Protein backbone atom coordinates (compact mmCIF):
# COMPACT_ATOMS: atom_id res chain seq x y z
CA UNK A 1 0.00 0.00 0.00
CA UNK A 2 1.50 3.16 -1.30
CA UNK A 3 0.15 6.03 0.07
CA UNK A 4 0.57 10.03 -1.75
CA UNK A 5 -1.55 13.04 -1.45
CA UNK A 6 -2.48 15.24 -4.55
CA UNK A 7 -0.59 17.85 -5.88
CA UNK A 8 0.43 19.00 -9.04
CA UNK A 9 2.11 17.76 -10.81
CA UNK A 10 2.93 15.10 -8.46
CA UNK A 11 -0.89 13.59 -8.45
CA UNK A 12 -3.76 14.46 -10.51
CA UNK A 13 -7.18 12.68 -11.37
CA UNK A 14 -7.18 12.34 -15.25
CA UNK A 15 -9.84 13.76 -17.03
CA UNK A 16 -11.78 10.44 -17.47
CA UNK A 17 -11.06 9.21 -13.72
CA UNK A 18 -14.90 8.67 -13.37
CA UNK A 19 -14.30 6.10 -15.62
CA UNK A 20 -11.05 4.95 -14.19
CA UNK A 21 -10.31 2.09 -11.77
CA UNK A 22 -8.00 1.74 -9.28
CA UNK A 23 -4.08 2.66 -9.75
CA UNK A 24 -4.79 3.92 -13.28
CA UNK A 25 -7.01 7.12 -12.61
CA UNK A 26 -3.99 9.12 -11.06
CA UNK A 27 -1.46 10.88 -12.94
CA UNK A 28 1.71 12.43 -11.91
CA UNK A 29 5.32 12.67 -10.97
CA UNK A 30 4.82 10.43 -8.05
CA UNK A 31 2.78 8.12 -9.94
CA UNK A 32 5.53 7.03 -12.34
CA UNK A 33 7.83 7.26 -9.64
CA UNK A 34 5.70 4.48 -8.02
CA UNK A 35 5.59 2.42 -11.14
CA UNK A 36 9.21 2.34 -11.17
CA UNK A 37 10.02 1.30 -7.79
CA UNK A 38 7.59 -0.99 -7.85
CA UNK A 39 8.93 -2.52 -11.57
CA UNK A 40 12.49 -2.53 -9.66
CA UNK A 41 11.43 -3.44 -6.55
CA UNK A 42 9.32 -6.17 -7.91
CA UNK A 43 5.68 -5.98 -5.95
CA UNK A 44 2.35 -5.12 -6.63
CA UNK A 45 0.99 -1.56 -5.66
CA UNK A 46 -2.33 0.11 -4.19
CA UNK A 47 -2.01 3.87 -4.69
CA UNK A 48 -3.87 5.85 -1.93
CA UNK A 49 -4.76 9.52 -0.89
CA UNK A 50 -3.98 10.20 2.69
CA UNK A 51 -6.73 10.75 4.45
CA UNK A 52 -5.99 13.77 6.52
CA UNK A 53 -4.76 15.46 3.74
CA UNK A 54 -1.02 16.17 5.63
CA UNK A 55 1.96 15.26 4.76
CA UNK A 56 3.14 15.29 8.57
CA UNK A 57 3.62 16.63 11.85
CA UNK A 58 3.11 15.93 15.62
CA UNK A 59 0.29 17.13 17.52
CA UNK A 60 1.91 19.22 20.35
CA UNK A 61 -0.52 17.75 23.02
CA UNK A 62 -1.55 14.14 21.98
CA UNK A 63 1.98 13.44 20.50
CA UNK A 64 0.41 11.61 17.69
CA UNK A 65 1.46 11.79 14.13
CA UNK A 66 -0.30 13.04 11.37
CA UNK A 67 -0.80 12.45 7.68
CA UNK A 68 1.06 10.30 5.68
CA UNK A 69 3.82 9.59 8.28
CA UNK A 70 0.99 8.80 10.49
CA UNK A 71 -0.22 6.44 7.69
CA UNK A 72 3.57 4.77 7.85
CA UNK A 73 3.83 4.77 11.74
CA UNK A 74 0.34 3.45 12.68
CA UNK A 75 0.34 0.97 9.98
CA UNK A 76 -1.92 2.58 7.56
CA UNK A 77 -0.07 1.64 4.85
CA UNK A 78 3.22 0.15 3.59
CA UNK A 79 5.20 2.95 1.92
CA UNK A 80 4.93 6.76 1.10
CA UNK A 81 5.63 8.46 -2.45
CA UNK A 82 4.71 11.89 -2.71
CA UNK A 83 6.58 15.34 -2.41
CA UNK A 84 7.24 14.44 1.41
CA UNK A 85 10.29 16.89 3.04
CA UNK A 86 13.19 15.16 4.86
CA UNK A 87 13.21 16.49 8.52
CA UNK A 88 14.87 15.45 11.74
CA UNK A 89 11.75 14.79 13.14
CA UNK A 90 10.05 12.74 10.51
CA UNK A 91 13.77 11.03 10.23
CA UNK A 92 13.36 10.30 14.02
CA UNK A 93 10.30 8.51 13.37
CA UNK A 94 10.47 6.70 10.21
CA UNK A 95 13.18 5.97 7.75
CA UNK A 96 13.53 7.96 4.86
CA UNK A 97 15.14 6.38 1.33
CA UNK A 98 18.32 8.44 -0.01
CA UNK A 99 16.27 11.72 -1.62
CA UNK A 100 15.21 11.38 -5.31
CA UNK A 101 13.99 15.06 -5.69
CA UNK A 102 16.41 18.49 -4.93
CA UNK A 103 14.62 21.37 -3.36
CA UNK A 104 15.70 24.95 -1.91
CA UNK A 105 13.43 27.58 -0.19
CA UNK A 106 12.85 29.71 -2.84
CA UNK A 107 11.53 33.40 -3.77
CA UNK A 108 8.65 33.65 -6.30
CA UNK A 109 7.56 37.71 -7.45
CA UNK A 110 5.48 38.68 -10.04
CA UNK A 111 6.84 38.75 -13.55
CA UNK A 112 7.25 42.85 -14.13
CA UNK A 113 6.72 42.28 -17.94
CA UNK A 114 7.00 44.70 -20.63
CA UNK A 115 4.05 47.67 -19.04
CA UNK A 116 7.23 48.38 -16.24
CA UNK A 117 9.84 50.36 -18.00
CA UNK A 118 12.36 50.61 -14.95
CA UNK A 119 13.04 54.13 -15.97
CA UNK A 120 16.01 54.34 -13.46
CA UNK A 121 16.92 50.85 -15.71
CA UNK A 122 17.37 52.56 -18.62
CA UNK A 123 19.20 55.55 -17.50
CA UNK A 124 21.74 53.15 -16.00
CA UNK A 125 23.20 50.43 -18.61
CA UNK A 126 26.11 52.42 -17.67
CA UNK A 127 27.08 51.71 -14.32
CA UNK A 128 26.40 53.92 -11.54
CA UNK A 129 30.00 54.57 -10.82
CA UNK A 130 30.27 55.93 -14.19
CA UNK A 131 27.67 58.09 -13.64
CA UNK A 132 29.75 59.13 -10.43
CA UNK A 133 33.01 59.43 -12.32
CA UNK A 134 31.30 60.85 -15.43
CA UNK A 135 29.43 63.99 -13.16
CA UNK A 136 33.75 64.18 -11.28
CA UNK A 137 34.91 64.35 -15.15
CA UNK A 138 32.02 67.46 -15.39
CA UNK A 139 32.97 69.41 -12.66
CA UNK A 140 36.68 68.52 -12.69
CA UNK A 141 37.13 69.97 -17.04
CA UNK A 142 34.46 72.39 -15.85
CA UNK A 143 37.31 74.06 -13.05
CA UNK A 144 40.09 73.16 -15.72
CA UNK A 145 37.82 75.78 -18.42
CA UNK A 146 37.56 78.24 -15.57
CA UNK B 1 29.88 3.40 7.59
CA UNK B 2 29.95 -0.06 7.27
CA UNK B 3 26.71 -2.30 6.94
CA UNK B 4 25.27 -3.17 9.97
CA UNK B 5 27.03 -0.58 11.98
CA UNK B 6 26.04 1.27 15.06
CA UNK B 7 26.95 4.42 14.24
CA UNK B 8 25.45 5.18 10.72
CA UNK B 9 22.07 6.04 12.01
CA UNK B 10 23.32 8.42 15.10
CA UNK B 11 25.81 10.01 12.69
CA UNK B 12 22.64 10.17 10.20
CA UNK B 13 20.38 11.75 12.49
CA UNK B 14 23.70 14.27 13.40
CA UNK B 15 23.85 15.31 9.82
CA UNK B 16 20.46 16.39 9.81
CA UNK B 17 20.67 18.02 12.77
CA UNK B 18 23.57 20.09 11.60
CA UNK B 19 21.83 20.60 8.16
CA UNK B 20 18.50 21.94 10.00
CA UNK B 21 20.66 24.48 12.27
CA UNK B 22 22.56 25.53 9.07
CA UNK B 23 26.08 24.27 9.97
CA UNK B 24 26.79 22.75 6.92
CA UNK B 25 25.85 26.14 5.01
CA UNK B 26 28.10 27.78 7.24
CA UNK B 27 30.78 25.69 6.79
CA UNK B 28 30.38 25.34 2.85
CA UNK B 29 30.28 29.40 2.88
CA UNK B 30 33.78 29.28 5.14
CA UNK B 31 35.80 26.99 3.57
CA UNK B 32 34.79 28.42 -0.01
CA UNK B 33 33.88 31.87 -0.33
CA UNK B 34 34.75 33.36 2.95
CA UNK B 35 38.82 32.25 1.60
CA UNK B 36 38.18 32.84 -1.75
CA UNK B 37 41.14 34.18 -2.81
CA UNK B 38 39.65 35.91 -5.99
CA UNK B 39 36.93 37.32 -4.12
CA UNK B 40 33.51 39.06 -5.39
CA UNK B 41 31.89 35.47 -5.73
CA UNK B 42 28.26 36.24 -4.43
CA UNK B 43 28.91 39.08 -6.75
CA UNK B 44 29.14 37.41 -10.07
CA UNK B 45 25.66 36.05 -9.04
CA UNK B 46 23.84 39.23 -7.06
CA UNK B 47 26.30 41.50 -9.57
CA UNK B 48 26.05 39.96 -12.77
CA UNK B 49 24.13 43.05 -14.48
CA UNK B 50 25.48 42.31 -17.66
CA UNK B 51 25.62 45.91 -19.08
CA UNK B 52 28.68 48.00 -18.59
CA UNK B 53 31.33 47.74 -16.29
CA UNK B 54 33.12 51.02 -15.03
CA UNK B 55 36.20 49.29 -15.98
CA UNK B 56 36.03 49.73 -19.14
CA UNK B 57 35.79 53.22 -19.43
CA UNK B 58 38.11 53.71 -16.63
CA UNK B 59 41.01 53.87 -19.55
CA UNK B 60 38.87 56.69 -21.32
CA UNK B 61 38.75 58.63 -17.87
CA UNK B 62 42.58 58.02 -17.48
CA UNK B 63 43.17 59.60 -20.99
CA UNK B 64 41.10 62.65 -19.85
CA UNK B 65 42.59 63.34 -16.57
CA UNK B 66 46.22 63.29 -18.57
CA UNK B 67 44.64 65.56 -21.29
CA UNK B 68 43.81 67.43 -18.36
CA UNK B 69 47.26 67.01 -17.04
CA UNK B 70 49.06 67.97 -20.12
CA UNK B 71 46.37 71.32 -20.21
CA UNK B 72 47.36 71.62 -16.79
CA UNK B 73 50.91 71.79 -17.98
CA UNK B 74 50.93 73.58 -21.39
CA UNK B 75 48.51 76.22 -19.24
CA UNK B 76 51.26 76.70 -17.15
CA UNK B 77 53.65 77.21 -20.35
CA UNK B 78 51.40 79.88 -21.71
CA UNK C 1 45.25 79.51 -25.97
CA UNK C 2 46.17 75.68 -27.47
CA UNK C 3 45.67 74.53 -23.78
CA UNK C 4 42.24 75.17 -24.20
CA UNK C 5 41.99 73.27 -27.65
CA UNK C 6 43.45 70.37 -25.85
CA UNK C 7 41.35 70.54 -23.31
CA UNK C 8 37.84 70.93 -25.34
CA UNK C 9 39.46 67.84 -27.70
CA UNK C 10 40.18 65.55 -24.67
CA UNK C 11 36.81 66.20 -23.33
CA UNK C 12 34.94 65.77 -26.82
CA UNK C 13 37.01 62.37 -27.37
CA UNK C 14 35.84 61.79 -23.84
CA UNK C 15 31.77 62.47 -24.83
CA UNK C 16 31.78 60.87 -27.71
CA UNK C 17 33.15 57.61 -26.72
CA UNK C 18 30.83 57.55 -23.42
CA UNK C 19 27.78 58.10 -25.86
CA UNK C 20 29.33 56.03 -28.36
CA UNK C 21 29.55 52.51 -25.77
CA UNK C 22 25.90 54.05 -24.25
CA UNK C 23 24.30 53.79 -27.41
CA UNK C 24 26.26 50.60 -28.50
CA UNK C 25 25.25 48.90 -25.53
CA UNK C 26 21.60 50.04 -25.71
CA UNK C 27 21.50 48.52 -29.19
CA UNK C 28 22.90 45.69 -27.56
CA UNK C 29 20.49 45.67 -24.40
CA UNK C 30 17.48 46.13 -27.07
CA UNK C 31 18.68 43.46 -28.76
CA UNK C 32 19.77 40.29 -26.79
CA UNK C 33 16.40 40.84 -24.45
CA UNK C 34 17.78 40.45 -21.17
CA UNK C 35 15.41 39.14 -17.90
CA UNK C 36 14.50 41.83 -16.19
CA UNK C 37 14.74 41.71 -12.16
CA UNK C 38 13.19 44.10 -9.54
CA UNK C 39 15.09 42.05 -6.54
CA UNK C 40 18.53 40.10 -6.82
CA UNK C 41 18.49 37.99 -4.02
CA UNK C 42 16.76 36.90 -0.33
CA UNK C 43 19.54 38.99 1.39
CA UNK C 44 18.72 42.07 -0.73
CA UNK C 45 15.00 41.71 0.23
CA UNK C 46 16.07 41.52 3.45
CA UNK C 47 17.68 44.70 2.83
CA UNK C 48 14.83 46.42 1.09
CA UNK C 49 12.18 46.68 3.17
CA UNK C 50 9.62 47.77 0.28
CA UNK C 51 7.97 44.66 -0.69
CA UNK C 52 6.33 42.04 2.00
CA UNK C 53 6.86 38.58 1.81
CA UNK C 54 5.37 35.29 3.70
CA UNK C 55 5.00 31.70 3.78
CA UNK C 56 2.52 29.05 4.25
CA UNK C 57 1.20 29.04 7.99
CA UNK C 58 1.91 25.27 8.77
CA UNK C 59 4.96 23.84 7.08
CA UNK C 60 8.75 22.87 7.29
CA UNK C 61 9.83 26.20 5.62
CA UNK C 62 8.42 28.13 8.07
CA UNK C 63 10.01 26.60 10.83
CA UNK C 64 13.40 27.00 8.76
CA UNK C 65 12.80 30.02 9.12
CA UNK C 66 11.47 30.13 13.11
CA UNK C 67 14.81 27.69 14.20
CA UNK C 68 17.47 29.29 11.92
CA UNK C 69 20.45 30.85 13.31
CA UNK C 70 21.35 32.46 10.21
CA UNK C 71 21.24 36.28 10.18
CA UNK C 72 19.26 37.71 6.87
CA UNK C 73 16.64 34.80 7.85
CA UNK C 74 16.59 35.93 11.51
CA UNK C 75 15.60 39.79 10.13
CA UNK C 76 13.13 38.70 7.92
CA UNK C 77 11.54 36.35 10.52
CA UNK C 78 11.08 39.23 12.62
CA UNK C 79 9.82 40.96 9.52
CA UNK C 80 7.70 38.25 8.63
CA UNK C 81 5.78 37.63 12.66
CA UNK C 82 4.53 41.48 12.90
CA UNK C 83 2.64 42.24 9.22
CA UNK C 84 -0.73 42.89 9.27
CA UNK C 85 -2.79 41.46 7.31
CA UNK C 86 -1.59 38.15 7.91
CA UNK C 87 1.46 37.51 5.34
CA UNK C 88 0.74 33.39 5.83
CA UNK C 89 -1.34 31.68 3.48
CA UNK C 90 -3.10 27.78 4.03
CA UNK C 91 -2.27 26.87 0.64
CA UNK C 92 0.24 27.67 -1.80
CA UNK C 93 -1.97 28.41 -4.31
CA UNK C 94 -3.65 31.44 -2.03
CA UNK C 95 -0.38 32.72 -1.40
CA UNK C 96 0.88 32.79 -5.36
CA UNK C 97 -2.48 34.24 -5.65
CA UNK C 98 -2.07 37.21 -3.10
CA UNK C 99 1.60 37.07 -5.47
CA UNK C 100 -0.69 37.69 -8.76
CA UNK C 101 -3.03 40.73 -7.34
CA UNK C 102 -0.74 42.42 -5.53
CA UNK C 103 1.32 44.01 -8.73
CA UNK C 104 4.39 44.06 -6.63
CA UNK C 105 3.06 44.22 -3.55
CA UNK C 106 3.62 40.41 -2.54
CA UNK C 107 6.87 38.36 -2.42
CA UNK C 108 6.15 34.06 -1.45
CA UNK C 109 8.52 31.90 -0.02
CA UNK C 110 8.08 28.51 -1.30
CA UNK C 111 10.15 25.17 -2.34
CA UNK C 112 11.98 25.78 -5.22
CA UNK C 113 9.90 22.74 -7.11
CA UNK C 114 6.58 23.99 -6.40
CA UNK C 115 7.83 27.48 -7.45
CA UNK C 116 9.35 26.63 -10.64
CA UNK C 117 5.59 24.29 -11.57
CA UNK C 118 4.06 27.65 -10.59
CA UNK C 119 6.44 29.62 -13.14
CA UNK C 120 5.63 27.03 -15.76
CA UNK C 121 1.83 27.28 -15.83
CA UNK C 122 -0.77 29.82 -17.40
CA UNK C 123 -0.44 32.48 -17.23
CA UNK C 124 3.22 32.37 -15.76
CA UNK C 125 2.81 35.82 -14.85
CA UNK C 126 5.24 35.04 -12.03
CA UNK C 127 9.13 34.08 -11.81
CA UNK C 128 11.77 32.20 -9.63
CA UNK C 129 14.03 34.71 -8.63
CA UNK C 130 17.71 34.25 -6.70
CA UNK C 131 19.04 31.13 -5.77
CA UNK C 132 17.56 28.74 -3.23
CA UNK C 133 18.11 29.44 0.61
CA UNK C 134 19.09 26.34 1.68
CA UNK C 135 19.12 22.85 0.38
CA UNK C 136 16.35 19.51 1.39
CA UNK C 137 15.16 17.03 -0.35
CA UNK C 138 12.24 14.73 -0.59
CA UNK C 139 12.60 11.27 -0.72
CA UNK C 140 10.21 8.34 -0.41
CA UNK C 141 9.72 7.03 3.36
CA UNK C 142 9.06 3.83 4.94
CA UNK C 143 8.05 3.05 8.33
CA UNK C 144 11.31 2.21 10.62
CA UNK C 145 12.39 -1.20 10.46
CA UNK C 146 10.76 -2.36 7.26
CA UNK C 147 11.79 -4.55 4.90
CA UNK C 148 11.15 -2.27 1.95
CA UNK C 149 13.45 0.97 2.60
CA UNK C 150 16.69 -0.19 1.67
CA UNK C 151 15.39 -2.39 -1.67
CA UNK C 152 13.37 0.63 -2.79
CA UNK C 153 16.59 3.04 -1.52
CA UNK C 154 18.59 0.95 -3.97
CA UNK C 155 15.71 1.08 -6.91
CA UNK C 156 16.12 5.13 -6.10
CA UNK C 157 19.81 5.09 -6.52
CA UNK C 158 19.84 2.99 -10.14
CA UNK C 159 16.90 5.09 -11.12
CA UNK C 160 18.84 8.37 -10.33
CA UNK C 161 22.42 7.11 -12.05
CA UNK C 162 20.51 6.14 -14.86
CA UNK C 163 18.60 9.29 -15.69
CA UNK C 164 14.96 8.05 -14.99
CA UNK C 165 14.50 10.66 -12.43
CA UNK C 166 15.84 13.64 -14.31
CA UNK C 167 13.82 12.83 -17.76
CA UNK C 168 10.38 12.34 -15.87
CA UNK C 169 11.44 15.69 -13.76
CA UNK C 170 11.55 16.93 -17.73
CA UNK C 171 8.44 15.17 -18.35
CA UNK C 172 6.09 16.58 -15.69
CA UNK C 173 7.73 20.32 -15.25
CA UNK C 174 8.82 21.82 -18.34
CA UNK C 175 7.68 19.53 -21.20
CA UNK C 176 4.15 19.84 -19.66
CA UNK C 177 3.92 23.32 -19.34
CA UNK C 178 1.40 25.82 -20.16
CA UNK C 179 4.01 29.19 -21.39
CA UNK C 180 7.46 28.70 -23.81
CA UNK C 181 10.38 28.03 -22.25
CA UNK D 1 38.17 80.35 -48.00
CA UNK D 2 36.45 77.56 -50.81
CA UNK D 3 39.63 75.13 -49.89
CA UNK D 4 40.02 75.19 -46.47
CA UNK D 5 35.92 74.56 -46.40
CA UNK D 6 36.04 71.48 -48.47
CA UNK D 7 38.93 70.20 -46.41
CA UNK D 8 36.56 71.45 -43.45
CA UNK D 9 33.87 69.46 -45.38
CA UNK D 10 35.51 65.97 -46.09
CA UNK D 11 37.29 65.58 -42.31
CA UNK D 12 33.53 66.18 -41.28
CA UNK D 13 32.50 63.27 -43.56
CA UNK D 14 36.06 61.41 -42.46
CA UNK D 15 35.62 61.44 -39.18
CA UNK D 16 31.47 61.10 -39.25
CA UNK D 17 31.43 57.59 -40.88
CA UNK D 18 34.66 56.38 -38.52
CA UNK D 19 32.75 57.43 -35.37
CA UNK D 20 29.75 55.69 -36.72
CA UNK D 21 31.64 52.71 -37.80
CA UNK D 22 33.00 52.54 -34.07
CA UNK D 23 29.76 52.88 -32.54
CA UNK D 24 28.55 49.88 -34.71
CA UNK D 25 31.52 48.04 -34.47
CA UNK D 26 31.21 48.25 -30.17
CA UNK D 27 27.22 47.16 -31.01
CA UNK D 28 28.02 44.00 -32.41
CA UNK D 29 30.72 43.02 -29.86
CA UNK D 30 28.17 44.09 -27.12
CA UNK D 31 25.52 42.13 -28.96
CA UNK D 32 27.20 38.80 -29.21
CA UNK D 33 28.57 38.77 -25.18
CA UNK D 34 25.24 38.51 -23.88
CA UNK D 35 24.10 35.58 -26.54
CA UNK D 36 24.15 31.89 -24.99
CA UNK D 37 27.60 30.64 -25.22
CA UNK D 38 27.90 27.01 -27.19
CA UNK D 39 30.35 25.62 -25.31
CA UNK D 40 28.41 25.86 -21.98
CA UNK D 41 25.67 23.43 -22.84
CA UNK D 42 27.24 19.73 -22.10
CA UNK D 43 25.52 18.46 -25.67
CA UNK D 44 26.95 21.47 -27.56
CA UNK E 1 2.66 26.50 -30.20
CA UNK E 2 2.15 22.79 -28.31
CA UNK E 3 3.86 24.70 -24.77
CA UNK E 4 1.33 27.83 -25.20
CA UNK E 5 -2.30 28.48 -24.99
CA UNK E 6 -1.91 31.89 -25.82
CA UNK E 7 -2.77 31.08 -29.44
CA UNK E 8 -5.17 28.79 -30.27
CA UNK E 9 -4.50 26.14 -33.47
CA UNK E 10 -6.92 23.62 -35.34
CA UNK E 11 -7.21 21.25 -38.15
CA UNK E 12 -9.62 20.35 -40.82
CA UNK E 13 -13.20 18.20 -39.36
CA UNK E 14 -11.98 15.02 -41.18
CA UNK E 15 -8.77 13.76 -42.70
CA UNK E 16 -5.01 12.11 -42.96
CA UNK E 17 -4.07 14.92 -40.50
CA UNK E 18 -6.91 14.89 -37.79
CA UNK E 19 -6.04 10.98 -38.10
CA UNK E 20 -2.52 11.70 -37.37
CA UNK E 21 -2.85 13.54 -34.27
CA UNK E 22 -5.42 11.29 -33.03
CA UNK E 23 -3.16 8.44 -33.80
CA UNK E 24 -0.20 9.75 -32.46
CA UNK E 25 1.76 8.27 -29.87
CA UNK E 26 4.84 10.60 -29.39
CA UNK E 27 4.55 13.39 -26.56
CA UNK E 28 3.76 17.06 -28.99
CA UNK E 29 1.25 15.14 -30.71
CA UNK E 30 -0.53 13.46 -27.90
CA UNK E 31 -0.84 17.03 -26.22
CA UNK E 32 -1.72 19.03 -29.12
CA UNK E 33 -4.31 16.35 -29.46
CA UNK E 34 -5.58 17.02 -25.59
CA UNK E 35 -5.52 20.52 -26.71
CA UNK E 36 -7.90 20.04 -29.75
CA UNK E 37 -9.58 17.45 -28.18
CA UNK E 38 -11.06 19.80 -25.04
CA UNK E 39 -11.11 22.88 -26.64
CA UNK E 40 -14.01 24.90 -27.21
CA UNK E 41 -15.16 26.82 -28.95
CA UNK E 42 -14.28 23.72 -31.53
CA UNK E 43 -10.99 24.50 -32.94
CA UNK E 44 -12.31 21.91 -36.04
CA UNK E 45 -12.99 23.69 -39.77
CA UNK E 46 -14.70 22.07 -42.22
CA UNK E 47 -12.88 23.43 -45.44
CA UNK E 48 -8.90 24.52 -45.56
CA UNK F 1 12.71 -6.71 -53.22
CA UNK F 2 12.58 -9.15 -56.08
CA UNK F 3 9.68 -9.11 -58.46
CA UNK F 4 7.46 -11.59 -57.24
CA UNK F 5 8.67 -12.17 -54.08
CA UNK F 6 6.37 -12.96 -50.57
CA UNK F 7 8.12 -10.55 -48.89
CA UNK F 8 6.66 -7.45 -51.09
CA UNK F 9 3.84 -6.22 -49.34
CA UNK F 10 4.71 -6.81 -45.98
CA UNK F 11 7.55 -5.02 -45.81
CA UNK F 12 5.65 -2.10 -47.82
CA UNK F 13 3.21 -2.36 -44.86
CA UNK F 14 6.24 -2.17 -42.66
CA UNK F 15 8.26 0.98 -44.31
CA UNK F 16 4.66 3.15 -43.64
CA UNK F 17 3.69 1.66 -40.32
CA UNK F 18 7.57 2.80 -39.73
CA UNK F 19 6.64 6.04 -40.78
CA UNK F 20 3.56 7.35 -39.26
CA UNK F 21 4.89 6.18 -35.92
CA UNK F 22 7.63 8.89 -36.48
CA UNK F 23 10.68 5.56 -36.30
CA UNK F 24 12.16 7.42 -39.57
CA UNK F 25 12.31 10.80 -37.94
CA UNK F 26 14.29 9.74 -34.53
CA UNK F 27 16.27 7.24 -36.34
CA UNK F 28 17.82 9.71 -38.66
CA UNK F 29 17.89 12.66 -36.09
CA UNK F 30 20.24 9.38 -34.56
CA UNK F 31 22.46 8.60 -37.80
CA UNK F 32 22.73 12.50 -38.89
CA UNK F 33 22.51 15.43 -36.70
CA UNK F 34 22.83 13.50 -32.82
CA UNK F 35 26.46 12.03 -34.19
CA UNK F 36 27.68 15.09 -35.59
CA UNK F 37 30.78 17.00 -35.00
CA UNK F 38 29.41 20.67 -35.63
CA UNK F 39 27.02 21.98 -33.06
CA UNK F 40 23.52 23.00 -35.22
CA UNK F 41 23.82 25.91 -37.13
CA UNK F 42 25.47 28.70 -35.46
CA UNK F 43 28.88 27.21 -35.06
CA UNK F 44 30.14 29.44 -38.38
CA UNK F 45 29.18 32.46 -36.91
CA UNK F 46 32.17 32.75 -34.24
CA UNK F 47 30.41 36.09 -33.11
CA UNK F 48 32.60 38.15 -35.72
C1 LIG G 1 4.04 21.66 -0.63
C2 LIG G 1 3.83 21.47 0.66
C3 LIG G 1 2.72 22.20 1.36
C4 LIG G 1 4.70 20.52 1.44
C5 LIG G 1 5.58 19.68 0.53
N1 LIG G 1 6.76 19.46 1.33
C6 LIG G 1 6.78 20.22 2.56
C7 LIG G 1 6.52 19.35 3.75
O1 LIG G 1 7.01 18.20 3.78
O2 LIG G 1 5.82 19.81 4.68
C8 LIG G 1 5.64 21.21 2.42
C9 LIG G 1 6.16 22.54 1.88
C10 LIG G 1 6.80 23.38 2.97
O3 LIG G 1 6.87 22.92 4.13
O4 LIG G 1 7.25 24.50 2.66
C1 LIG H 1 -7.76 18.57 -47.79
C2 LIG H 1 -8.13 17.46 -47.18
C3 LIG H 1 -9.33 17.47 -46.27
C4 LIG H 1 -7.38 16.18 -47.39
C5 LIG H 1 -6.32 16.29 -48.48
N1 LIG H 1 -5.34 15.31 -48.05
C6 LIG H 1 -5.63 14.75 -46.75
C7 LIG H 1 -6.29 13.40 -46.88
O1 LIG H 1 -6.57 12.99 -48.03
O2 LIG H 1 -6.53 12.75 -45.85
C8 LIG H 1 -6.61 15.73 -46.16
C9 LIG H 1 -5.84 16.90 -45.56
C10 LIG H 1 -5.85 16.85 -44.05
O3 LIG H 1 -6.20 15.79 -43.48
O4 LIG H 1 -5.51 17.88 -43.43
Amino acid sequence: VVTTILESPYVMMKKNHEMLEGNERYEGYCVDLAAEIAKHCGFKYKLTIVGDGKYGARDADTKIWNGMVGELVYGKADIAIAPLTITLVREEVIDFSKPFMSLGISIMIKKPQKSKPGVFSFLDPLAYEIWMAIVFAYIGVSVVLF
Amino acid sequence: TPKGSSLGTPVNLAVLKLSEQGVLDKLKNKWWYDKGECGAKDSGSKEKTSALSLSNVAGVFYILVGGLGLAMLVALIE
Amino acid sequence: SLSARIVAGVWWFFTLIIISSYTANLAAFLTVERMVSPIESAEDLSKQTEIAYGTLDSGSTKEFFRRSKIAVFDKMWTYMRSAEPSVFVRTTAEGVARVRKSKGKYAYLLESTMNEYIEQRKPCDTMKVGGNLDSKGYGIATPKGSSLGTPVNLAVLKLSEQGVLDKLKNKWWYDKGECGA
